[PDB]
RNA sequence: UCAAAGUUUAGG
RNA sequence: AGGUUCGAAGACGAUCAGAUACCGUCGUAGUUCCGACCAUAAACGAUGCCGACCGGCGAUGCGGCGGCGUUAUUCCCAUGACCCGCCGGGCAGCUUCCGGGAAACCAAAGUCUUUGGGUUCCGGGGGGAGUAUGGUUGCAAAGCUGAAACUUAAAGGAAUUGAC
């Protein structure tokens, strides 16, 4: 089981600290990894010039062109 | 999920045995596993033996036996009916067929 | 190991209550189990006991009366502060009306309620309903 | 039950197993209260009066109601010494 | 009309038993859901919860019915939790109230603190788990009303139980399972053995023998 | 290679019996015609059925009783058979048989009658593994 | 029971007890009746304390005594002992007899035909006389049981310590569980015998 | 079963205990005084004895110590009475 | 099959290793 | 007292 | 060092549309012994280790204790082999409304919302992936450690009715 005990706290914080970054989310928020990958550098919107519209086709299920603009 | 409490296999205070190749298969099979007929047989069989009786010179003479321990893997057991299949409550009956 | 002695003591007459038992007999002893004993006893939780003396450790044997629920023991021994003794009652105990929470002190031995009358604080023990 | 003024309330209150003052529910459909006779003394012959116990539906599937029953009378001075 | 086919539903029928506090007492198991209508007169209100849509394959495709968890209650005191399975919702509904009705319960309800006025919140943090589903009630003060799920608001406000802080763990989303969860919950309030109880018990007779001469029907 | 007869007919030709005990005999044809009094069977091929079965089951009850009927005269015979009284057996003559473990029993209840006490039987090993 | 003075033992009724066998138990003894023993003999027969037999049959008929109505004390064998017995008990107590295969809900099914919602059960041999024990825990049903050595003493509320396997003794228990429940109340004496023979309670294996 | 006197067990259920697990843990064994049949000295020797037990005069040996009780030497009589 | 695969993806590490000490 | 028997609209 | 048997590779014979496979005939490494590596398996009870308590029943293996009768050996002794007990701790079993559990099931997987005996390891939708990358170990084969972008609404367990 757990660590429990009283002088443990080092084990007891140490050890979540370790876990923590099995978590998803988490993992997306402190190694920068994905900031990296936004093209939206950690933004909420973007500018950007628009080079081509592109018919984009939708998932099976669903049939249907999705018009799509290349920026 | 686990079909039995015992794993076919009755082992249990081991964690290993030795193998034993199949009497029909010639498939290996843990010991401890495998279906085991012992098979005590009358050599001449109910056809011939008032044949064999009469024309045998040895005045009344209690004939021989044939003594064998075959040792049938699962497949095989199962194939030639050795053992049938049972309903899950009546898998857990350990007492032989008369 | 037998690391506790308090803790298993109180899981033995737990146990018993819960099967309905009306002797039980718990094995190492202690000052702290004797002390915990006669604080549910003060309560009328478990009835009158008695503490076999081999010449050695000693044991219990402690008469029941179906009126314990649980009772339970905290390792640790937190160190509960009297402010911070209201909070530990609403999350450890059942209701605002019954339940002790038994805690050691420099007064001594003794439920919640005591300790707060005494204004003393102390290190927690455990529990009992 | 009783509120701060010491006026009763809760709308019953329960039995209570005479061997495990362990309140018999609502419903507990595997309970008993068991009325057992007793006699004038002088001539046995049955005496109006009863003697009564209830017990859990646990302690009777547990298996142990007919000790515990035992055990009931002999207090009461029903039964006698079976020593 | 009713023609009672029990000991208990002719008793009722009589007047001679004065309360169904008097049938919980003993646990005597009511039967004939007359005696409870008859008892609850009012008050007792029928909400549908849910009606699940079961249903099962057959060689000719596939065999569906559905499925009524009602719950019933006094808002005073008396909550049920009927569940019935019928090839015609109305049908499953129909029984799922007379289902409720035999299964209503007596709540316990308790103070929080201070003692004064009439029970309010429930007696001690009582839980109460079915399939998963576990459903733990706490004591709570005046005026918080029921801090709770959809579900268990339902069925505690039925009970009357007017103040209640509630947690639960599980698949909380089957709702059947989550009412029977909160149900056993509230079934529970009163078979915690507090120091409110301790006082030896008195045993009285129970109708079976008050009324032998009676149902030995003259 | 074919012909029971259905439960229709059964059932008929029990509770005509339990009622016509008398009646009824073993020829067929006689109790065909008793069949058609009695009883407002509607098709002539069920009356023959019926009464088929009748004689056949007169055949079993003329050589014991049967499981599934109820003859008044059978029962009132079975009352004076299962109501008899000997001069009595748990009187076992004078000398009953005893035990040195069923003495000593009797001497933990204080008594000394008339029976014999005897054993021999070294443990002997019960049953086979 | 209360063996004080009136209802205590005296000498012919434990030369009955004797004669039957109704000490002489079995080979397997449950824990819970370990309570009801003397001894375990040679061989491997335990011995039952014929005064605790006697105690906890005075108390089973304190039982059915304080059922107000006898009618509403059911009466139960599925063996072919007990049938004939509990018949013949029912007519001297005036209690219901369901002699012979018991109908799975008679204590159940508001519906049924055989419905009934006694006050009692007595039981003859509750192993085999299960079904009935069982739905004596769906109503709030106690319980009489001639219990043997194995017999295990679930829900029995009040457990008769007797050789429920021979016949003869479980007529006897039968026969002895009615002259207390008629001695205690009703139309008998106690210092004058009974005239019902206890042979009218056993059980006839096929003899004439 | 659900009612037994721990404190006042009886001798017949104390002696069919382990050594350690009755309410006091006592011993199982005992010392015992040994006679012999020539040497008169009696020797007091120990149940359990494990040495090979020499007499006091040393002519004989008393105990062949096995794994439980030791085996005394055929003609070798004795008494527990202590304690 | 997991086993196969798993065969497949040794192999194909060997690969690369193999290409790799080319340079 | 064990031959061979692979496949199955995108078009709801 | 050795090489009977079997037998990856390989070679033929069959079977098949095809069979580089299953069946048959050969047959290399290996299969064995000695001396060095390797360090992984469904290395499984898929169940960490110590400690406590909480129901029955029969069995079995070791040690001890007690007991009337057997076999005997020779005339008792000592026996040892049976017999019926109890104790301690073993491998397991059946049994139950112990209590759990999503369950199948488990006297443990119980004594958990009435949550705290101690302590280790360890998981956090499915894939990508035990991949890449470094570091390290190995003669090697490999092992240990071990990401990310990108993808995706499920994948998964248990159990029910069907169909096959
Ligand atoms: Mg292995
Ligand atoms: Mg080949
Ligand atoms: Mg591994
Ligand atoms: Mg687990
Ligand atoms: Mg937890
Ligand atoms: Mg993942």
């Amino acid at each position: 089981g757990k660590c429990r005990g009283l002088r443990t706290a080092r084990k007891l914080r140490s050890h979540r600290r370790d876990q923590k970054w099995h978590d998803k989310q988490y993992k997306k928020a402190h190694l920068g990894t994905a900031l990296k990958a936004n093209p939206f550098g950690g933004a909420s919107h973007a500018k950007g010039i628009v080079l081509e519209k592109v018919g984009v086709e939708a998932k099976q299920p669903n049939s249907a062109i999705r018009k799509c603009v290349r920026v | 999920t686990k079909k039995r409490r015992n794993n076919g296999r009755a082992k249990k205070g081991r964690g290993h045995v030795q193998p034993i190749r199949c009497t029909n298969c010639a498939r290996c099979v843990p010991k401890d596993k495998a279906i085991k007929k012992f098979v005590i047989r009358n050599i001449v069989e109910a056809a011939a033996v008032r044949d064999i009786s009469e024309a045998s010179v040895f005045d009344a003479y209690v004939l021989p036996k044939l003594y064998v321990k075959l040792h049938y893997c699962v497949s095989c057991a199962i194939h030639s009916k050795v053992v049938r299949n049972r309903s899950r409550e009546a898998r857990k009956d350990r007492t032989p067929p008369p | 190991v037998r690391m506790n002695v308090l803790a298993d003591a109180l899981k033995s007459i737990n146990n018993a209550e819960k099967r309905g038992k009306r002797q039980v007999l718990i094995r190492p002893c202690s000052k702290v189990i004797v002390r915990f004993l006669t604080v549910m006893m003060k309560h009328g939780y478990i009835g009158e006991f008695e503490i076999i003396d081999d010449h050695r450790a000693g044991k219990i044997v402690v008469n029941l009366t179906g009126r314990l629920n649980k009772c339970g023991v905290i390792s640790p021994r937190f160190d509960v502060q009297l402010k911070d003794l209201e909070k530990w009652q609403n999350n450890l105990l059942p209701s605002r009306q019954f339940g002790f929470i038994v805690l050691t002190t420099s007064a001594g031995i003794m439920d919640h309620e005591e300790a707060r009358r005494k204004h003393t604080g102390g290190k927690i023990l455990g529990f009992f309903f | 039950m009783q509120n701060d003024a010491g006026e009763f309330v809760d709308l019953y209150v329960p039995r209570k197993c005479s061997a495990s003052n362990r309140i018999i529910g609502a419903k507990d459909h595997a309970s008993i209260p068991m009325n057992v006779a007793e006699v004038d003394k002088v001539t046995g012959r049955f005496n109006g009066q009863f003697k009564t116990y209830a017990i859990c539906g646990a302690i009777r599937r547990m298996g142990e109601s007919d000790d515990s029953i035992l055990r009931l009378a002999k207090a009461h001075g029903i039964v006698s010494q079976n020593f | 009309e009713w023609l009672p086919v029990t000991k208990l539903g002719r008793l009722v029928k009589d007047v001679k038993i004065k309360s169904l506090e008097e049938i919980y007492l003993f646990s005597l198991p009511i039967k004939e859901s007359e005696i409870i209508d008859f008892f609850l007169g009012a008050a007792l209100k029928d909400e549908v919860l849910k009606i699940m849509p079961v249903q099962k394959q057959t060689r000719a495709a596939q065999r569906t019915r559905f499925k009524a968890f009602v719950a019933i209650g006094d808002y005073n005191g008396h909550v049920g939790l009927g569940v019935k399975c019928s090839k015609e919702v109305a049908t499953a509904i129909r029984g799922a109230i007379i289902l409720a009705k035999l299964s209503i319960v007596p709540v316990r309800r308790g103070y929080w603190g201070n003692k004064i006025g009439k029970p309010h919140t429930v007696p001690c943090k009582v839980t109460g788990r079915c399939g998963s589903v576990l459903v733990r009630l706490i004591p709570a003060p005046r005026g918080t009303g029921i801090v709770s799920a959809p579900v268990p608001k339902k069925l505690l406000l039925m009970a009357g139980i007017d103040d209640c802080y509630t947690s639960a763990w599980g698949c909380t989303a089957t709702l059947g399972n989550f009412a029977k969860a909160t149900f056993d919950a509230i079934s529970k309030t009163y078979s915690y053995l507090t120091p409110d109880l301790w006082k030896e018990t008195v045993f009285t007779k129970s109708p079976y023998q008050e009324f032998t001469d009676h149902l030995v029907k003259t | 290679m074919g012909r029971v007869r259905t439960k229709t007919v059964k059932k008929a030709a029990r509770v005509i019996i339990e009622k016509y005990y008398t009646r009824l005999g073993n020829d067929f044809h006689t109790n065909k015609r008793v069949c058609e009094e009695i009883a407002i069977i509607p098709s002539k091929k069920l009356r023959n059925k019926i009464a088929g079965y009748v004689t056949h089951l007169m055949k079993r009850i003329q050589r014991g009783p049967v499981r599934g009927i109820s003859i008044k005269l059978q029962e009132e015979e079975r009352e004076r058979r299962d109501n008899y009284v000997p001069e009595v057996s748990a009187l076992d003559q004078e000398i009953i048989e005893v035990d040195p473990d069923t003495k000593e029993m009797l001497k933990l209840l204080d008594f000394g009658s008339l029976s014999n006490l005897q054993v021999t039987q070294p443990t002997v090993g019960m049953n086979f593994k | 029971s209360g063996a004080l003075d009136v209802l205590q033992m005296k000498e012919e009724d434990v030369l009955k007890f004797l004669a039957a066998g109704t000490h002489l138990g079995g080979t397997n003894l449950d824990f819970q009746m370990e309570q009801y023993i003397y001894k375990r003999k040679s061989d491997g027969i335990y011995i039952i304390n014929l005064k605790r037999t006697w105690e906890k049959l005075l108390l089973a008929a304190r039982a059915i005594v304080a059922i107000e109505n006898p009618a509403d004390v059911s009466v139960i064998s599925s063996r072919n002992t007990g049938q004939r017995a509990v018949l013949k008990f029912a007519a001297a107590t005036g209690a219901t007899p369901i002699a012979g295969r018991f109908t799975p809900g008679t204590f159940t099914n508001q519906i049924q035909a055989a419905f009934r919602e006694p006050r009692l059960l007595v039981v003859t041999d509750p192993r085999a006389d299960h079904q009935p024990l069982t739905e004596a825990s769906y109503v709030n049903l106690p319980t009489i049981a001639l219990c043997n050595t194995d017999s295990p003493l679930r829900y029995v509320d009040i457990a008769i310590p007797c050789n429920n396997k021979g016949a003869h003794s479980v007529g006897l228990m039968w026969w002895m569980l009615a002259r207390e429940v008629l001695r205690m109340r009703g139309t008998i004496s106690r210092e004058h015998p009974w005239e019902v023979m206890p042979d009218l309670y056993f059980y006839r294996d096929p003899e004439e | 079963p659900l009612a037994k006197d721990l404190l006042h067990p009886s001798p017949e259920e104390e002696k069919r205990k382990h050594k350690k697990k009755r309410l006091v843990q006592s011993p199982n064994s005992y010392f015992m005084d040994v006679k012999c049949p020539g040497c008169y000295k009696i020797t007091t020797v120990f149940s359990h004895a494990q040495t090979v037990v020499l007499c006091v005069g040393c002519s004989t040996v008393l105990c062949q110590p096995t794994g439980g009780k030791a085996r005394l030497t055929e003609g070798c009589s004795f008494r527990r009475k202590q304690h | 099959r997991a086993k196969w695969r798993k065969k497949r993806m040794r192999r194909l590490k060997r690969k690369r290793r193999k290409m790799r000490q080319r340079s």
